[PDB]
């Protein structure tokens, strides 16, 4: 019942804050990718590997923009 | 229902990818390729960070914004819901 909408209030809520956390240590996620990475940890990706796999991507992104 | 992990990758890929194609979509698959292999290479060979990165910011002189994270950081657990491992990623890419 309410607590099922009630629910998507307080991961939205709850998402927003530890964003600006995210925002707060200078991690670069922005909204889109930070959820995509709350998906990929919450389905069972190892935070050092997904971090080590952002760091990664965004050096060869910097290195494929030449 | 929720997303095959693969689909998943391909969308953080996309997500941060740099600007019909060819060299667009021929860069697509090699940042998938460096997100896979990546991974694969880094699995084969808590809060304590993330308290000492606020007493960091407030000998970087930044009072104001460690008093906000603790506090981000207290409140988020102060919560009985579905998350130390994204803090550790957090913390992993201060």
């Amino acid at each position: 019942a309410a607590a099922a909408a009630a629910n998507l209030n307080a991961v939205r809520e709850t998402m927003d804050v530890l964003l600006e956390i995210s925002r707060i240590l200078n991690t670069g996620l922005d909204m889109e990718t930070l959820s995509i990475c709350v998906r990929l940890c919450e389905q069972g990706i190892n935070p050092e590997a997904l971090s080590s796999v952002i760091k990664e991507l965004r050096k060869a992104t910097e290195a494929l923009k030449a | 229902s929720m997303a095959s992990i693969t689909q998943l990758f391909d969308d953080l890929c996309e997500a941060l990818l740099p600007a019909r194609s060819v060299n667009r979509k021929r860069a697509k698959r090699s940042l998938k390729k460096v997100a896979y292999n990546a991974l694969f290479t880094n699995l084969f060979q808590a809060r304590n960070k993330i308290l000492m990165l606020s007493f960091d910011l407030r000998v970087g002189g930044l009072g104001p914004k460690a008093d906000r994270l603790e506090e981000l950081v207290e409140e988020l657990e102060a919560a009985p819901l579905l998350v130390g491992s994204v803090l550790d990623l957090l913390v992993q890419l201060a």
